[PDB]
């Protein structure tokens, strides 16, 4: 259509010989996901899984940031204007996307060339292959904001050796 | 290689008599930098993979038929290192089948 | 333990003895699938006569579409079967003795002695002309199935073929009855003269996409709308917006 | 089969049966009144239900006109099956190959029932499983069609249509793979002689290895041996070399492939001048193909017109290319290419057009497996350059899959849009 | 006239009865055809001239002596598919397909001599094209003769062609002796119905059923059964192995299960067997586009023809030099 | 021959269409493909 041109630029698609790579392109909010971004990524990954002509898929971020998390300021304004359905639809979409990534039928590869916070690790770290650079920083500052490590962060943090998951989640 | 079934004849002390291989090889590892032999051309003619170490002054015609180029200067240490990696990898694979 | 391994011997026997009937039904499926829509079965005359009496005793429910769905043949074939059965029973009514069925019983009892190629449903013939279009890079969406598109094309062509067959066959049936002249020496003047079929040509006299409106204007000076015979003539002389199929 | 006496018995019994049925029905009607003028003189003499009496009078007189051998086999009237011209040796070989494999399976079963240790039973069942993986293995393509045929018998409406089309495509692909598998040795020939193949090669391999070891042992001692002992070692080495040459010549058995068609494009008479006259030789150019996308060509030179064709026939199967077709009848797009001065144009066509080409191009495309193509040759019409230009054009065509891989996008047929 | 064309085409293109001299000549001609089919590897003029001309001559003799090449070059299309589909809707072609007569010249005789009706319109156009909806019938003064002819023709194609090849491969002179006794049965309506109600023809029905079962295995038929019933064929060996472990750690059942396994793996993996005895050319019923009531007789057209259901005796490899058809899909392409 | 592509792609295209039997080295080449490096503009910078 003619109405989607912002989201097409926000989530760019790169094509290769037998692979497709989704590139996050939000420099203003440092690649913070929105409900349109999560819905578009869900449609893209569902179609790439459905296609037999694609062998594996990839996720990259553009700039100095991979993903700083999700958009909480829009949820804050939506709560302040009274309704909760936007927040509910955002959370169900994000958790459905994480579940699809965790039960994805093809190889998925996540490149991490920068900072990663919140659900930015939850969309990638259940993946089949995770590549980390020297500039990669992974942290969980949800307790300072008053939220919990959602989007499957209670899975891979809990399955760390020792009590390291408790340490990292509590101390950020 | 392209004619590995041609007859041979005994003559004298010569440079000693040797027949061809009974079995067609699956890979050819070359240590020819002066290009004295036609082994790359024959392997390209007969569709056989070639592992060889390439000089900076290799011709394009010889280069395009090399499947696995290793860009280096073939000093004695690097030739030893190359052959050592090859031998250790092959014997480690051989041990996995109990042999 | 011995009962558990006895039941397994019975369960292996019930496959080993019935291995051949599976090959019979699978041979029928292979004949159905090598030429799609072929039914592999050779519908018989006893089934035709059951179809005729079954349609005659209950026309309003056991209609032609129901008969075609039950007996897995074409609706054109069902119409031809019913018309020929009515002709047959009128022939036997005129004769007073039943007709000779020696050929028909020969084709009936021994279907493996001949070759038959009857068809269940219509499958369209496509031209596989190479013509493509490259999608954008950031595209999401499921492309259609070629079998689905072939199904849509075949359904559309079957509808067109069915209505064309009806328009030809009803006209031929009442020509068989005898309401249509079809001779130079049987079109004679009435006592008052000839009737005419006046057509309103031009873009303002258009009855729709295909032609112009029509009326009669009888020889006495009066005019009337069309009858059903005239309406059939109007329908059968119109142009058609398609290439010639079959 | 049925004996002539049995065939006479049945027709005499059937005539006696119709007579006895007439007699019993006449008596049954006579016992209830019912005078039988419809049984007499209507069922015996003047029925004539077919019009067979002229044929009776003709054949009865014709059956005695001449004499000869009453038992002589004569040629069949409704003959010309025209496909039954099959080399029966492979047919009578595969039956006992299967019989031997089935007997071996039976002996493995009868050893497994007679074992006594469960470790030995594990060994025997492993042996049986390794046997059934090599001689009784069902290809994985068949279980897909098995599941689809399970859905087909219960699907109706649109679903029957979709399943019938998909199983038709699967049938075509499995039939093609079975008929042209290169791993199966039953798809090979002996070419006029200029699982037994594997062991026939293996015994030659073992003999060659033994001869190599003996030759190495004698060559090791020739350096230190001097004199008449050296001379007798030289003679023994020469005899071994003659034997090994004779063994390595035998491994050169050319093979053709079954189902392939081979045609002659060109036979020329070329001449060379010497001081004693003209030296004349022959060259032949031949093409081959399997109607399913594989095409090859060869050129050879001999002294006679038959031997040139024989040499090119031997070498025709060593340079084989695969060509991609669009829906098994035409090329993906129009293509123009030139080889030297021979410029060649090819254009695709809809499905009911036919092939419009000259002799060389038409033969090459027919053997490759194309069905609806128009073509034109512009410039020089040398046949050998025409063959080369056709192979250049057929390999320069970009398929939609190739565009898909090159650009990373989706390539969709326009009628599926 | 016509048998000289068998020398031209090296086959049995003459549909009349052969004498002994003609059979002996035909043996040599078939030997010559067998020798020609071997030497195709050394011939340059094979595809573009020889086979094309032989198939053109065969089509000309099949359609009753018509200029096929001239009527095709009149149109501008290369492939023969629309020309042949259009040719299959001619009047005298349809009269041959319904088996109301024997030959295309006989149908031309009846149509030209003003004796066949279409929708009760008596027509005399031999080249008349029939669409779907047309009704073919005869004249009431000729109906009894045509019905007699149809009955004789079918009950003699069950005899002079059908019983002669099936388990009765007798010499020609023995069969000419026994054919009179086989004729004399067919003189009566009772002798026909008794011939139909017999165990002779029931055995010949069953043998053809098994032969047609066996011919299906060329297309990998027996492996479709394995793909259908792959679960139970695994459970049979599963039961045998579980028994062979359980009842051996602690033999009539062993022999029964071995016999069952052997029977199943024999019937599922025997290859296709080919015999010297040829399959018999049956008579085809054109039920895809014509509907017949054989009593009167009457026919009604209800569909178009198919290119693959024309009853010709030409190989597909030779005919695809003219049709250029993508065979296998079941469509008219 | 007249096919296009390097050794692995040409051999894969040949063995897919049942033209040649499968060579032994095909599986090892598929498990360990040859290396690739990006485009370089033909310019060497003097260190
Ligand atoms: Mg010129």
């Amino acid at each position: 259509s003619a109405s989607d041109a912002d989201v097409q630029d926000q989530v760019s698609v790169e094509g290769k010989a037998k692979s497709r790579a989704a590139i996050l392109d939000r420099p203003s909010s440092l690649n913070a996901l929105s409900a349109p971004m999560v819905g578009r990524l869900k449609r893209l990954y569902e179609s790439w899984e459905e296609n037999p002509a694609i062998s594996f898929v990839l996720m990259k971020g553009s700039g100095k940031t991979f993903c700083s998390g999700a958009d909480v300021l829009p949820l804050y304004h939506s709560i302040n204007e009274g309704n909760t359905e936007e927040c509910k639809h955002f959370f169900g979409s994000l958790y459905n996307f994480v579940y699809l990534q965790g039960t994805y039928l093809k190889p998925n590869i996540a490149i991490m060339d920068g900072v990663t916070m919140g659900c930015g690790g939850g969309i990638s770290i259940p993946g089949m292959f995770r590549v980390a650079t020297d500039k990669t920083v992974l942290a969980h500052p949800e307790v300072q904001i008053g939220f919990h490590p959602d989007a499957g962060a209670s899975y891979y943090l809990s399955r760390l050796p020792g009590y390291l998951g408790e340490y990292l989640a509590l101390t950020g | 290689l392209t004619n590995s079934y041609s007859p041979k004849k005994f003559r004298s002390r010569h440079k000693k008599l040797c027949f061809g291989p009974t079995t067609m090889p699956d890979c050819v590892v070359v240590f020819d930098a002066e290009r004295k032999s036609s082994v790359v051309l024959e392997a390209a003619k007969l569709q056989i993979p070639v592992v060889a170490i390439v000089d900076p002054n290799v011709p394009l015609e010889f280069f395009e038929k090399i499947t696995y180029p290793v860009p280096a200067r073939d000093s004695v240490k690097f030739v030893y290192l190359f052959c050592n990696v090859i031998t250790k990898c092959f014997v480690a694979e051989q041990m996995k089948m109990g042999i | 333990m011995i009962k558990e391994i006895e039941k397994d011997n019975r369960h292996s026997r019930v496959f080993v003895d019935g291995i051949k009937q599976k090959m019979m039904e699978m041979s029928v499926l292979l004949k159905q699938v090598k030429e799609p829509g072929a039914r592999g079965s050779y519908l018989k005359d006893s089934e035709k006569t059951e179809m005729y009496r079954l349609h005659k005793e209950n026309p309003e429910v056991y209609t032609v579409e129901r008969l075609a769905k039950d007996y897995r043949i074409m609706r054109q074939r069902v119409h031809a079967i019913l018309f020929l059965k009515e002709d047959e029973e009128e022939e036997e009514r005129k004769l007073g003795r039943p007709l000779d069925d020696s050929v028909e019983r020969l084709l009936d009892e021994y279907p493996e002695f001949f070759v038959s190629h009857d068809r269940e449903f219509h499958v369209a013939s496509l031209s596989y002309k190479p013509d493509f279009k490259v999608m954008p890079e950031g595209w999401d969406g499921t492309i259609k199935d070629m079998d689905e598109v072939h199904y849509e094309i075949s359904k559309k062509e079957d509808d067109i073929l069915y209505e064309e067959f009806l328009r030809r066959f009803e006209f031929n049936k009442l020509k068989w009855k005898g309401e249509v002249k079809c001779h130079k020496y049987s079109r004679r003047r009435s006592s008052d003269g000839w009737k005419i079929t006046v057509e309103k040509l031009g873009p303002q006299g258009k009855r729709g996409n295909g032609g112009g409106w029509k009326f009669v204007s009888l020889p006495d000076g009066s005019s009337r709308p069309l009858n059903e015979v005239e309406k059939m003539y109007v329908k059968r002389e119109a142009p058609r917006r398609r290439r010639k199929i079959l | 089969t049925i004996s002539p006496a049995e065939a006479d018995r049945v027709v005499r019994d059937l005539l006696a049966e119709v007579e006895k049925e007439k007699q019993r029905e006449r008596e049954e009607r006579q016992r209830q009144g019912l005078d039988c003028k419809d049984i007499d003189d209507e069922d015996e003499d003047e029925e004539d239900y077919l019009g067979i009496e002229p044929f009776i009078e003709k054949l009865k007189k014709q059956n005695l006109k001449d004499d000869g051998e009453l038992n002589r086999r004569e040629e069949s009237s409704d003959s010309d099956s025209e496909l039954d011209e099959v080399d029966w040796d492979e047919e009578r070989k595969k039956e006992d190959m299967f019989n031997k494999k089935f007997q071996r399976h039976k002996e493995l079963l009868q050893t497994l029932t007679k074992s006594e240790t469960l470790d030995e039973a594990y060994k025997w069942m492993t042996k049986l499983d390794k046997f059934e993986e090599k001689h009784f293995k069902l290809a994985p393509e068949y279980r897909v069609i098995g599941e689809l045929m399970n859905r087909l018998k219960v699907a109706e409406g649109k679903d029957k249509f979709i399943l019938q089309q998909k199983i038709n495509r699967a049938m075509r692909l499995v039939e093609w793979k079975e008929a042209f598998d290169p791993n199966n040795p039953a798809n090979y020939g002996v070419i006029e002689r200029d699982d037994d193949m594997k062991e026939r090669d293996d015994i030659l391999l073992e003999k060659l290895n033994a001869i190599d070891k003996k030759l190495e042992s004698k060559l090791s001692e020739l350096d230190h041996t001097f004199g008449k002992k050296g001379k007798r070692l030289e003679e023994e080495i020469r005899d071994l070399a003659e034997e090994r040459n004779a063994l390595t010549e035998k491994k050169r058995q050319p093979l053709y492939r079954k189902g392939y068609d081979v045609h002659v494009i060109d036979v020329k008479k070329v001449a060379k001048v010497t001081k004693g006259g003209r030296v004349e030789r022959y060259t032949a150019l031949m093409v081959c193909g399997n109607y399913e996308g594989v095409i090859g060509y060869a050129k050879a030179k001999a002294e006679t017109g038959q031997s040139a064709m024989q040499k090119a026939y031997e070498k025709c199967f060593q340079n084989l290319h695969y060509i991609e077709r669009h829906e098994e009848h035409t090329i993906a797009h129009a293509i123009q290419t030139s080889y030297k001065k021979t410029k060649l144009y090819l254009w695709p066509a809809p499905t009911t057009t036919g092939m419009k080409a000259g002799r060389v191009v038409k033969t090459m495309l027919l053997l490759a497996g194309f069905k609806n193509i128009k073509s034109k040759v512009i410039g020089s019409r040398n046949s050998y350059n025409t063959v080369k230009a056709v192979l250049k054009a057929l390999n320069a065509v970009e398929t939609p899959k190739d565009v898909q891989e090159k650009f990373g996008r989706t390539v969709v047929e326009k009628y599926l849009l | 006239l016509r048998f000289q064309t068998c020398r031209l085409l090296l086959g049995n293109v003459w549909n009349r009865e052969l004498t002994i001299i003609q059979r002996r000549i035909l043996r040599r001609l078939r030997n010559r055809k067998r020798s020609i089919k071997k030497r195709k590897i050394y011939s340059k003029k094979y595809l573009t001239s020889y086979i094309q001309l032989q198939t053109t001559r065969k089509l000309s003799l099949f359609y009753g002596d018509l200029p096929i090449t001239e009527m095709h070059r009149g149109t501008k299309r290369t492939s023969y598919i629309p020309f042949l589909l259009n040719l299959e809707t001619r009047f005298d072609v349809i009269l041959l397909r319904l088996h109301f007569l024997e030959t295309i010249p006989q149908a031309r005789q009846l149509i030209s001599h003003r004796r066949v009706c279409v929708n009760k319109g008596m027509v005399s156009i031999t080249h008349l094209k029939l669409s779907h909806g047309d009704i073919i019938s005869f004249q009431e003064n000729n109906a009894i003769i045509r019905g007699e002819e149809i009955r004789r023709s079918f009950y003699k194609e069950i005899l002079v062609e059908k019983i002669i090849g099936k388990l009765l491969h007798q010499p020609l002179r023995m069969w000419r002796r026994s054919k009179t006794e086989w004729f004399h049965l067919l003189k009566t309506k009772r002798g026909c119905r008794l011939l139909l109600k017999s165990r002779f023809l029931q055995q010949l029905r069953s043998s053809m059923q098994e032969e047609d079962l066996e011919r299906t295995k060329k297309f990998g038929s027996e492996k479709v059964c394995l793909g259908s019933s792959f679960a139970e064929h695994k459970r049979m060996k599963r039961n045998l192995l579980k028994s062979l472990f359980l009842s051996k750690r602690r033999p009539i059942v062993y022999n029964s299960s071995l016999s069952l396994y052997s029977n199943s793996t024999y019937c599922f993996a025997s290859p296709h067997k080919l015999t010297m005895k040829r399959r018999i050319k049956r008579i085809e019923l054109p039920t895809h586009y014509l509907e017949v009531n054989y009593r009167t007789p009457k026919a009604v057209v209800f569909y178009g023809p198919n290119i693959g259901h024309i009853p010709h005796d030409i190989r597909l490899k030779d005919l695809n030099l003219l049709l250029w058809s993508r065979n296998g899909r079941g469509q008219n392409i | 021959s007249w096919m296009k592509g390097d050794l692995l792609s040409k051999t894969r295209r040949l063995v897919g269409g049942l033209a040649t039997r499968e060579p032994v080295w095909l599986k090892a080449m598929e498990a360990s493909p040859p290396p690739v490096f990006p485009r370089s503009n033909g310019n060497l910078k003097k260190i």
